[PDB]
RNA sequence: AACGCAAGUUUGAAACUCAAAGGAAUUGACGGGGGCCCGCACAAGCGGUGGAACAUGUGGUUUAAUUCGAUGAUACGCGAGGAACCUUACCAAGGCUUAAAUGCAGACUGCGAUUUGGAAACAGAUCUCAGUUUACAAGGUGCUGCAUGGUUGUCGUCAGCUCGUGCCGUGAGGUGUCAGGUUAAGUCCUAUAACGAGCGCAACCCCUGUUGUUAGUUGCCAGCGAGGAACUCUAACAAGACUGCCAGUGCAAACUGUGAGGAAGGUGGGGAUGUCAAAUCAUCACGGCCCUUACGCCUUGGGCUACACACGUGCUACAAUGGCCGGUACAGAGAGCAGCCACUGGGUGACCAGGAGCGAAUCUAUAAAGCCGGUCACAGUUCGGAUCGGAGUCUGCAACUCGACUCCGUGAAGCUGGAAUCGCUAGUAAUCGGAUAUCAGCCAUGAUCCGGUGAA
């Protein structure tokens, strides 16, 4: 670990923030609730492969805008499929709560859906060798010239740890104007825990 | 491989409007205090008014200017300018051994032209010995 | 950071909820010795970790760093001057 | 056995033991081999450490316990950026077993004040989201970072590390990446079985260094007058530095000087960082093993401060370019209802009572060094600050183990420190002061910053 987070040193630059709420010195419980809501959503609906939870905590309101990989099963028929989820998370955080479900544009380019799909294939234990190239090809079909998938130790049920590069294209991490999104999702297998890191380089922003 | 030097340009003083007095008080400074160093130098040069002006001080500063230094212990000329920094350093270093009362009092070594010429004499005696190099 | 030790803090916080008018009214104090504001040590409130705490965000340095890196606190950036 | 005076020459086995010895060449590593370069690396200069007293850290020795980890560079004022209880994970003793918290499973309904046993935890009574059985989990700062994920230090802000195609070599491999110039650089030109590409460098980012526009609230006070839109200022957008201008060298990059300019030749400083089975199973998660009348859990008291010795990191003093009583100025940033305090009264003092303003360019929080004047006129001193006795203030249930401050006593070691070693090239070192973080108080001399004076 000698590399800074690619989206870490980009906040005052092209990369923005996930949450959106300004509270003077009052982070506290407003941060604890934001930490519990994301994990509750990700545990309640994981088969939809959620991408992000834009949490807008304005006055007397909390918007929970969800970006998924499959909004069909989330909206459901008539809205009662959202009714139970909403009453659940609202009685968890008993305040005025609104939800907005967003549709996806090429779900193979999210830097987190790729990671969770590779992790699910790993924990399903098919080959460990087809998933990385599957993701690479399904991502390089379209644009986003750069994709880099790095995997951690405890591979193939071995004894010692080892890491694999498995990258191709161009990913200029040393350039702040590069639009590199990344998210670390790891698979909990029986031989331990295997870590996955996905970098996606779409293009320079202005 | 230092590749450069800048010599750190200076600025003269109000009294005596001389550029050597500034270097002297700069070598006299301690803990970054120039006003008290100027005060001590002025008291010293006014105490020296017993016997002329700072002319006698600047001529006594000449008797402490070596012409060759040893540095197989080979002798060599120092520089046309480092002479008046070795002279000032030697004067200020050996004026702090005088067991007088104040600094302006023990700085009365410009009239000793007295632990200042001894250094130049020893340097010359040690350089004339290793003359075969 | 054990469950019992972090629940002890919640128990002490719930204990210092009453007696707010009793401790406000050097003697005449027969208390359970837990109803005092000198025993409320601040945890990280997610993991419950002492030895490092920020009153603003209410979390430890490691969680603060990880969230500020992976974009979970609005406003934080990379300081440079 | 033959030859020779001898030293010795010629011929010449076996028992036993190993799965290897050996030649050529390749990549790396190394050399007290060579060549070309870089870095406060050395040479020069300044300030230190090692000498003295104090504060924390660690080793070592005792203790019922002195909680755990790192113990070269990359540990030792570190995790820990607040040990009286709490933190606390350790020790001694009182109280618990499906649990001191959390989900569940099947019943029985609509928090407070009083009283006893107590060191508390907990038991026994009045009274008016809570209380009680059964089988379930649960839990561990328990053991291995040599099973791990993640997250770091180091080489190292050094310039290196590879790939695609094509050619050479039987092959490992070689070329591109070599040779000559260029500088911070694998940053670029010249030719060359090489042609291109990726990571890295640079650029893209933050602050500071000038000017212009946009706007004057709670910046600010120049012209009239008794209220102003010019400046400082704040924060948005722009210009400005491109060796671009002028001189010489060169096919070329590119250096050596001058002129203009606020600036120079990456203006300066930061975020960026392409093997050591290295640190953490004590931020967190986790594969395997172990305990569950428990190595699990609630309490009181104690320990983490123990002390014959050592090494590391710091502060202060060893003095009169100094101390003291006095007058007189000049800031910045940051903080403030988990509070900052104007003003008045009591007290030498810490502080106490009354009481405005302020949730913040509005209100509060009073700098030192420096300047002027008098003293001391050289030594254990009018330097020094450890140690000890008595009397008070603040926090907190609690100040003995173990808080801070004030106050009246007192003046111990220390008069420039041994080989050996450390940091620094410009607003730098050195020195002085202020603020923030953990916050009931505090060990704060630690850590992170800012401002003043300012070198060789």
């Amino acid at each position: 670990g000698q590399k800074t987070n690619p989206i870490g040193n980009r906040l005052g630059i092209i990369r923005g923030w996930d949450s959106n709420w300004y509270g003077g010195n009052d982070y506290g419980d407003k941060l604890a609730e934001d930490h519990k809501i994301r994990k509750y959503i990700h545990a309640r609906l994981s088969k939809a492969s959620v991408s992000k939870v834009i949490i807008e905590r304005t006055l007397k309101l909390v918007t929970v805008t969800i970006t998924t990989a499959r909004p069909g099963i989330i909206i459901g028929k008539g809205g009662q499929e959202v009714d139970k989820l909403k009453e659940e998370l609202k009685k968890v955080t008993d305040k005025e709560v609104q939800i907005n479900i967003f549709e996806i544009k090429r779900p193979e380019l999210d830097a987190y859906l790729v990671a969770t799909s590779i992790a699910r294939q790993i924990e399903s234990r098919i080959s460990y060798r087809r998933a990385i190239k599957m993701a690479i090809a399904a991502s390089m079909r379209m644009n986003a010239e750069g994709i880099k998938v790095l995997i951690s130790g405890r591979l193939n049920g071995a004894e010692m740890a080892r890491s694999e590069g498995f990258k191709e294209g161009r990913i200029p991490l040393s350039t702040f104007r590069a639009d590199i999104d990344y998210a670390l999702a790891e698979a909990h297998t029986t031989y331990g825990r295997m870590g996955i890191k996905v970098w996606i380089m779409k293009g320079e922003v202005y | 491989r230092k590749r450069a030097a800048k010599k750190r340009p200076l600025l003269p003083d109000p009294r005596f409007n001389d550029q050597l007095v500034t270097r002297f008080v700069n070598n006299l400074m301690w803990d970054g205090k120039k006003s008290t160093a100027f005060k001590v130098f002025y008291d010293a040069i006014d105490i020296i008014e017993t016997k002329t002006s700072l002319e006698i001080w600047k001529d006594a500063l000449t008797n402490v200017m070596p012409h060759v230094e040893v540095r197989f212990q080979i002798p060599m000329q120092i520089r046309p300018d480092r002479k008046i920094s070795m002279a000032m350093k030697w004067l200020i270093l050996y004026a702090r051994r005088r067991n007088e009362k104040s600094m302006a009092q023990r700085l009365a070594s410009e009239c000793l032209a007295g632990a200042a010429v001894k250094k130049r004499m020893d340097t010359h005696k040690m350089a004339e010995a290793n003359k075969a190099f | 950071a054990k469950e019992s030790m972090k629940a002890r803090e919640v128990k002490r916080e719930k204990t210092v909820a009453k007696y707010a008018e009793k401790r406000k009214a050097e003697g005449l104090q027969r208390l359970p010795k837990n109803a005092s504001p000198v025993r409320l040590h601040n945890r990280c409130k997610l993991t419950g970790r002492p030895r490092g705490y920020i009153r603003q965000f209410g979390i430890s340095r490691v969680t603060f760093r990880e969230m500020a890196n992976n974009g979970l606190i609005p406003g934080v950036k990379k300081a440079s001057w």
